[PDB]
């Protein structure tokens, strides 16, 4: 009532890691954009 | 398929796979899954 340290843990690391895959759907990888609506909209499909 | 015509002389790059141009864009097109050959030769003399 004033210790779960072991299972506040397995929360935090699920967690962190679904975050690190959200935030990868805003890097390039060596891309002109992020967004699809943005290469179909300043590029020729070819 | 033989697809056999004349043209200026400066729209023979349009003749390509994907592209974009007056001539490709209205009067002759090609996939940009083509497979298959390009042959062009000058003609005023006939």
């Amino acid at each position: 009532s004033s210790a779960l340290g072991k299972l506040q843990d397995v929360v935090n690391q699920n967690a962190q890691a679904l975050n690190t895959l959200v935030k990868q759907l805003s890097s390039n990888f060596g891309a002109i954009s992020s967004v699809l609506n943005d290469i179909l909209s300043r590029l020729d499909p070819p | 398929y033989a697809d056999s015509f004349v043209i200026r002389g400066d729209e023979v790059r349009q003749i390509a796979p994907g592209q974009t141009g007056k001539i490709a864009d209205y009067n002759y097109k090609l996939p940009d899954d083509f497979t298959g050959c390009v042959i062009a030769w000058n003609s005023n003399n006939l």
